[PDB]
């Protein structure tokens, strides 16, 4: 819901 | 607000807000008095006094932004109310995050009357 990368 | 809140818990911790931290102890989603039963109950204790800090801010309602730098939370500026509320919250987080090892399921739904006494912030 709140990403950014991984 | 208390949802962004709740969504800050869980991105941080991997537990839901709502049951996980919102009737936990004397302090998690309902405190007031009482001795503060374990670590995790004295972040929300922290996060009460944090927000009573604030008297003219509405944490529940008003909403702040932020994002992450590689983990971090970062507060992005809003108004005032906006910068002190999220800064709130920020700390729980991690302080729940730092605490889970402690973290203690017979705590949930805990009973108000073994909360007694004041403890100043």
């Amino acid at each position: 819901y709140w990403a950014a990368a991984a | 607000s208390l949802l962004e809140f709740g969504k800050m818990i869980l991105e941080e911790t991997g537990k839901l807000a709502i049951p996980s931290y919102s009737s936990y102890g004397c302090y998690c989603g309902w405190g007031g008095k009482g001795t503060p039963k374990d670590a995790t109950d004295r972040c929300c204790f922290v996060h009460d006094c944090c927000y009573g800090n604030l008297p003219d801010c509405n944490p529940k309602s008003d909403r702040y932004k932020y994002k992450r730098v590689n983990g971090a939370i970062v507060c992005e500026k809003g108004t005032s109310c906006e910068n002190r509320i999220c800064e709130c919250d920020k700390a729980a987080a991690i302080c729940f995050r730092q605490n889970l090892n402690t973290y203690s399921k017979k705590y949930m739904l805990y009973p108000d009357f073994l909360c007694k006494g004041e403890l100043k912030c």
